[PDB]
């Protein structure tokens, strides 16, 4: 039973080094029982001819692993592709020895394939082990339209959703383009501080290029990128500091072949055993079946446990991948490299001297430039936001109060002069309240400056599938707040799971509920009117609020929805004359600005207690750097009965 | 504390305790089994089911809510700040002093300060 | 130029017959150049070696491909040596009618069949239709099962609609020896609704398995894809009756049909680009001396092959090498073991030609409920609007005339039903009567729902029906659940 196996090469020296090595390694049993065997070929130039040479070679012995590399040749993507194809016919397995293009890790489309050197999408895992090393957290995601920039994405974007925190506008340009200074320029604008690109070195020239054109090459920023932007002639165009990383040992693959004939051999002994194996497909031509051993070889190939190699220990992923390979980390410390880190599947351990930034500053340099003109966006609310016209000198009345201190007030834009019916009217109103007193408060804390302006659509926002199907966007103010229009969202705005995927939000201030109101009575959720809807009573609410969900979410109640999405005020304030009009008798709504309604006016009457709790907040975009310290400043303020004190002043005296 | 969280010793005339409560140790060698059962413990519980993790019950010796004296820190926040313990569960209050060395989640029991006084 | 290849069949010569002589599909706006060669058996050297030594000798402008027993890695030779020697080749036949995902950057291949996604976005508009609205997916690691498992999330989680997914299962087996395991994780699951993909032998061997485990039952439906059950043509042992796949239209299809489809399309597909100052295209160079690095404006005669149109049917092609907006057909297997028609997708909604599946064939499931809609109990009401699926918290119901309209019913007795039927894990189906509201012993018959029950008609009777002597003695009865009276209503 003289089992045998094959080899092709390239350089006809590594041939005899092949031959050698696979003499020298038959040394490892010769009991008689199993002996081994080689056959060597060189490549040419044409693919037809190479594929038929292969058959050549597949009916010249009835083969059990053909093992292929790389040429000086620099086709790179067009070397290995005829062997996999025409050997993945009768399931004979396949070793590429090197070729990290990122297609070949599909078992579907090449079957019968195993390699030893990692493709390019597991490097992308280092980079988030290094992500993790120097808390950072929002990144730019630079990458090309091949296949290979589609698997980076997708191996990214797995491995963030891992942890789940975010990816931040990610954008792909054209392979082998100019002037791709629209998308960088495009791309500029956004908050985040450290990009991450891998594509082509050309490209990555061209890219340096109109960075360095458009001077985001400079101090303080970051960028990283993967293993060819750093060789060929990118140099030609890089700058300092960039971070870089190879491979251990990779390029000379002649020890590559010690591996795998290694493994090959602790297969081969281990499989003649199972129960029929008795034969590989003989011949190349007219015998159309397939090997009827072939998958089982294969799978238990891939399980393969070995000892040692020359590159460390070495197995084996689901689909074939390096399994634990190494890495080393260079910097562009003036235009040379210097081995910085050692990455071996953990972490990377910091064992060099020092790192260089692009900005020359030699600490660790954060990211997350933070903006000093916010982008503040409010609704009109009755006691929280006053707005009033101005007067035609430059500003409203600047008197002082009851007590004589000036309440201080701001000149917000906004709306349209009309909600339902204009075409636009885009005017300065004055603006003032108790939520302005407390970012005036904030902003004297944080060193802050804003520009308040008000929505268009005059209300908060739900979820709504419009009629052209998609994602349900959000509406109004949350779609400005997501849609960048907006930055920071300060107002009587309630805390639902609903929201809380998208917006992050601080501790509230303010504990408040849903409560009732007629003008006189009646109670809370029990009474059979309400059971069963009447012609004579009309409950409604405030369309396109959190309470539309809280009722199109409740499984019992649902009959309700079908009341209140028959005729509900699709309105604010305005609503409020319904009771007035002694139209509309019960208006459920929030507790707090309902409550001052009847302090403030009369005949207004609230019954009984609330029947919901939740509470106000700011809210801000997901994972945004403020969070923390705003925070903690509101806890301060309702440490100091500040809140109290706010709380007297503009709803107590009533 | 407060019938936000209650323990009690096992029963002693079926060897453990009933169910719809939580084993829980007074470890301060020293294990003499417990079990409780409140609010916060069923928060826990009914919460254990939703994310999905497993977890026990230790309960605090040294120090009740936890004050700094001569710069070190005791109870339920030293427990968690020497990483000791993940989370610390029961009747715990929010302010700033606490919130600036220890993260906090959301609040869903809302108190603060009050006054009794005689009829 | 254009040619056509087989690679194996049965009596040969009616091709010949049929294809040879340049009077075939001479209606196309182009005077077709036909021309034949042919292969046995297939193997990657022959076939490599007689295609490009047919292109370099005749000079052909294009090639259709016609084929066998459906190997599984046939296609990559095909587009390997397409992209090599630059020549727009095409395939419609069995096993080439798989889709590649990842292309090479200079290839046409342009294959005749639809990708995964839009047969899953069909099947699950089939389901919609039935409504069962709670599936669970079966999955063996065959090829490409990743992709399976990503359509289904990525067609299911965007609709307006619940689907309320039970679990995702995966299997493994190497039939002979090692399917211990797989038996018992079989049994475990349970669910209403099964959708299945595999290849026809691991079908075979898997529907084997679930037979001696017993969760086949009527009162469940498998659904698999087009990659498995590829021979149409000869119903295979071993198969339950009463699953659902869907295929494009290939019923018309023959080797005459395809014959015909090819070197039309091919031919008129040369000439639209000449309609608007064209000329008529020339071969590529050969298999050997490797040439064309560049693409030439000559590629956008590639590119001009994408629209096209003829005989009615839609052959609107993709950027991938596939067919976009097809006409397609949704099929089953009935009593009879022949594959037979019933449904399709024209390019609009779904229709049908059996409104209700007849669940054809004891310790068994579906068990048959008959109703009557009193006013407090049972409620009957017209369906949605424009839909037919009505509105949730509501149960489809149908009216019977032995036009069976599709109503909707809920009321207290609906919600009993659904409650019990979620603690005992049994199926139904709502039925009413029409002879009589419930029912007398007049002239000795029985009517009404009593009667139905009787006659084993029905199996199961619900909503107001009240206990007494009279009707005890031939029905069983269940513990009363609401207390009933005789009373008298009067004025105030
Ligand atoms: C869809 O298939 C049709 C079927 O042949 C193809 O028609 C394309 O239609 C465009 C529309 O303008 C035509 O482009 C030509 O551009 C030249 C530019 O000077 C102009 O002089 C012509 O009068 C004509 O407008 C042309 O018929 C054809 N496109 C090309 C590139 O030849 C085409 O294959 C498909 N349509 C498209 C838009 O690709
Ligand atoms: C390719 O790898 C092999 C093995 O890692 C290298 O050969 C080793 O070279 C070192 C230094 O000269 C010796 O100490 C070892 O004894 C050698 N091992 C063997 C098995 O010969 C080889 O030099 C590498 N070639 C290149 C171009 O990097
Ligand atoms: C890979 O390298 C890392 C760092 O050089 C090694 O990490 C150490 O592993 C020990 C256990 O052997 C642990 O105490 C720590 O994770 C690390 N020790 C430290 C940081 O002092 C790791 O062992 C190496 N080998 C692998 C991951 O297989
Ligand atoms: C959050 O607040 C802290 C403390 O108020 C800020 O840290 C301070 O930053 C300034 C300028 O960068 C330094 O001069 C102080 O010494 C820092 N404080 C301490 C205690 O070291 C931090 O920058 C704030 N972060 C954000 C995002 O607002
Ligand atoms: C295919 C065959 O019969 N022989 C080949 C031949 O090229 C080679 O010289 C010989 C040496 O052992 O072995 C092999
Ligand atoms: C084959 C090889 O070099 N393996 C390396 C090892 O030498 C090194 O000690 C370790 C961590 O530095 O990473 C791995
Ligand atoms: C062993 O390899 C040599 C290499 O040329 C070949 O000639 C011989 O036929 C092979 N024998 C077996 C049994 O594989
Ligand atoms: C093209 O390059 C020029 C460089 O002078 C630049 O000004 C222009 O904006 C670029 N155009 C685009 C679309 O990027």
């Amino acid at each position: 039973k003289i089992v045998n196996i094959g080899a092709v090469l390239s350089t006809r020296k590594h041939e005899q080094m092949f031959r050698e090595a696979v003499n020298q390694a038959n040394k490892r049993h010769g009991s008689w029982k199993i002996q081994l065997n080689a056959t060597s070929v060189t490549h040419k130039p044409n693919a037809i001819q190479m594929a038929l040479s292969v058959c050549e070679d597949l009916i010249s012995s009835q083969v059990y692993a053909i093992l292929v590399s790389h040429p000086p040749t620099p086709n790179d993507h067009f070397t290995p592709t005829p062997v996999s194809y025409t050997a993945g016919f009768y399931r004979i397995p396949v070793l590429g020895l090197t070729t990290r293009m990122s297609i070949y890790s599909d078992k579907s489309i090449h079957l019968s394939f195993l390699r030893t050197v990692p493709p390019y999408s597991h490097q992308s895992s280092v980079w988030f082990e290094m992500m993790r090393v120097y808390s950072w957290n929002h990144i730019i995601l630079l990458v090309s339209d091949d296949h290979e920039g589609r698997a980076a994405q997708k191996r990214l974007e797995t491995l963030l959703e891992e942890r789940e925190s975010k990816a931040e506008k990610v954008l792909q340009f054209d392979p082998g383009t100019k002037n791709v200074t629209a998308l960088l320029m495009e791309a500029k604008e956004l908050e985040a501080r450290v990009i991450i690109l891998s594509a082509s070195e050309d490209d990555a020239a061209t890219v340096y290029r109109a960075a360095a054109m458009l001077n985001m090459t400079g101090s303080g920023y970051v960028w990283l990128v993967g293993e060819r932007e750093i060789s060929g002639n990118a140099l030609r165009y890089a700058p300092d500091g960039i971070l870089g990383l190879q491979l251990i040992n990779g390029k000379n693959e002649s020890a590559h072949i010690s591996d795998a004939v290694g493994v090959v051999a602790q297969a081969v002994h281990e499989l003649l055993e199972k129960e029929n194996i008795t034969d590989p497909p003989r011949g190349c031509v007219g015998n159309t079946n397939i090997w009827k051993t072939g998958p089982l070889f294969k799978r238990v190939l891939m399980s393969s446990k070995y000892a040692d190699g020359v590159t460390g220990r070495v197995e084996f992923n689901e689909d074939g991948d390096r399994k634990f390979a190494n890495y080393s980390i260079m910097n562009l410390q003036n235009r040379k490299l210097v081995q910085v880190g050692i990455y071996n599947g953990t972490h990377v351990i910091p064992n060099d001297r020092k790192i260089i930034w692009p900005g020359g500053e030699t600490e660790k340099p954060r990211g997350y430039q933070m903006s000093t003109r916010l982008k503040i966006v409010t609704i009109h609310q009755e006691p929280f936001v006053y707005v009033k016209p101005t007067l035609s000198d430059g500003t409203c009345k600047e008197e002082f109060t009851v007590n004589g201190d000036p309440v201080k007030k701001v000149i917000c834009t906004g709306p349209n002069d009309t909600s339902p019916g204009s075409p636009r009217h885009t005017v300065p109103q004055c603006c003032y309240g108790f939520c302005i007193d407390l970012l005036i408060k904030l902003a004297r804390t944080m060193n802050f400056t804003y520009e308040v302006h008000l929505v268009a659509d005059g209300k908060f926002g739900t979820q709504e599938r419009v009629n052209n199907s998609n994602k349900k966007e959000w509406n109004g103010m949350m779609g400005e707040l997501l849609s960048g229009q907006a930055d920071m969202i300060v107002a009587p705005l309630t805390i639902n799971n609903e929201r809380a995927q998208y917006i992050e939000f601080s501790k509230p201030f303010k504990y408040q509920g849903l409560t009732i109101l007629v003008k006189k009575r009646i109670t809370g959720i029990n009474d059979p009117r309400l059971r069963n809807p009447s012609d004579k009573f009309i409950y409604a609410t405030v369309k396109q609020s959190s309470v539309d969900i809280y009722f199109r979410r409740q499984v019992e109640l649902s009959t309700m929805y079908r009341h209140m999405e028959k005729h509900n005020y699709e309105s604010a304030a305005e609503a409020i004359q319904a009771v007035r009009d002694n139209k509309l008798h019960a208006f459920i709504w929030d507790s707090a600005v309902l409550e001052f309604e009847a302090s403030q006016k009369c005949d207004l009457v609230t019954t009984g207690e609330l029947f919901f709790r939740s509470g106000f907040g700011i809210g801000m975009r997901k994972d945004s750097p403020w969070k923390q310290n705003v925070s903690l400043s509101i806890l301060k303020s309702h440490e100091n009965g500040f809140m109290e004190d706010l709380d007297k002043t503009w709803v107590r005296y009533q | 504390e407060r019938p936000f969280v209650i323990v009690e010793s096992p029963d002693p005339g079926t060897g453990g305790c009933v169910p719809n409560t939580v084993p829980c140790r007074r470890q301060s060698a020293p294990y003499t089994k417990l079990c409780c059962k409140g609010f916060c413990i069923d928060i826990l519980k009914k919460l254990a089911r939703v994310v999905k993790f497993s977890y026990d019950l230790y309960l605090v010796t040294n120090g009740k809510h936890g004050k700094r004296v001569r710069g070190v820190w005791n109870g339920m926040i030293g427990e968690v700040y020497y990483k000791r313990a993940d989370m610390a569960i029961g009747s715990l209050t929010i302010n700033e002093e606490r919130s600036e060395i220890v993260d906090f989640s959301v609040p869903f029991v809302e108190t603060g300060i009050s006054v009794m006084v005689a009829r | 130029t254009v040619a056509v290849v087989f690679s194996s069949s049965g009596p040969p010569q009616a091709q010949f017959r049929a294809r040879l002589t340049p009077q075939s599909f001479l209606d196309l706006p182009l005077e077709i150049q036909p021309l034949t060669v042919g292969v046995n058996t297939t193997n990657p050297s022959s076939l490599l070696t007689q295609i490009c030594g047919l292109l370099g000798a005749a000079h052909v402008h294009g090639i259709v491909f016609e084929d066998n027993v459906d190997t599984e890695a046939v296609a990559q030779i095909l587009d390997f040596i397409s992209s090599q020697t630059h020549v727009p080749i095409l395939s419609i036949s069995g096993g080439s009618a798989v889709v590649l995902t990842p292309k090479e950057p200079g290839s046409a291949f342009l294959q005749l069949g639809v990708s995964l996604e839009q047969q899953l976005q069909v099947l699950f508009k089939v389901l919609e239709e039935y409504d069962w609205s709670a599936f669970a997916v079966i999955t063996s690691l065959h090829p490409g099962h990743a992709l399976f498992l990503e359509g289904v999330r990525a067609v299911a989680d965007a609709s307006h609609v619940s689907w309320r997914l039970l679990d995702v299962v995966t299997l493994e087996l190497g039939p002979g020896g090692p399917r211990a395991r797989t038996q018992r994780l079989l049994r475990q699951l349970d669910a209403p609704v099964f959708v299945a993909y595999c290849s026809r032998e691991e079908a075979e061997v898997l529907f084997a398995e679930a037979a001696q485990a017993g969760l086949v039952g009527p009162g469940h439906v498998w659904l698999v894809p087009n990659l498995a059950l590829g021979s149409t043509d000869a119903p295979p042992a071993t198969f339950p009756v009463g699953l659902i796949s869907v295929v494009t239209e290939s019923w018309r299809l023959s080797l005459r049909q395809k014959v015909r489809d090819g070197v039309a399309i091919l031919a008129l597909g040369a000439h639209s680009y000449w309609r608007q100052h064209g000329t008529l295209p020339a071969p590529a160079g050969d298999c050997r001396v490797h040439p064309g690095p560049v693409s030439p404006a000559r590629e956008a005669f590639y590119r001009h092959l994408l629209n096209v149109t003829w005989e009615g049917r839609d052959f609107s092609f993709s950027p991938g090498g596939y067919l976009v907006q097809p006409t397609m057909v949704v099929i089953a297997l009935n009593r009879h073991r022949l594959w037979e028609m019933v449904g399709r997708w024209e390019h609009g909604v779904l229709y049908m030609k059996y409104p209700v599946w007849p669940r054809y064939s004891v310790d068994s499931r579906h068990l048959t409920v008959a109703t009557l809609e009193e006013r407090p109990f049972v409620i009957v009401e017209s369906p949605d609007p424009g839909t037919g699926g009505c509105v949730p918290n509501t149960v489809p119901c149908r009216r019977q005339s032995n036009p069976y309209t599709k109503l909707c019913c809920k009321g207290f007795c609906i919600d009993i039903l659904k409650k019990l039927a979620r603690v005992v894990k049994f199926s139904y189906d709502l039925y009413l009567v029409t002879n009589g509201k419930h029912g007398k012993r007049v002239r000795g018959v029985w009517n009404g729902m009593i009667g139905e029950v009787y006659y084993k008609r029905a199996d199961m009777a619900i909503g107001s029906l009240t206990i007494n002597e009279e009707r005890s003695e031939i029905v069983d009865f269940s513990v009363p659940f609401v207390e009933t009276g005789i009373s008298v209503m009067v004025a105030r």
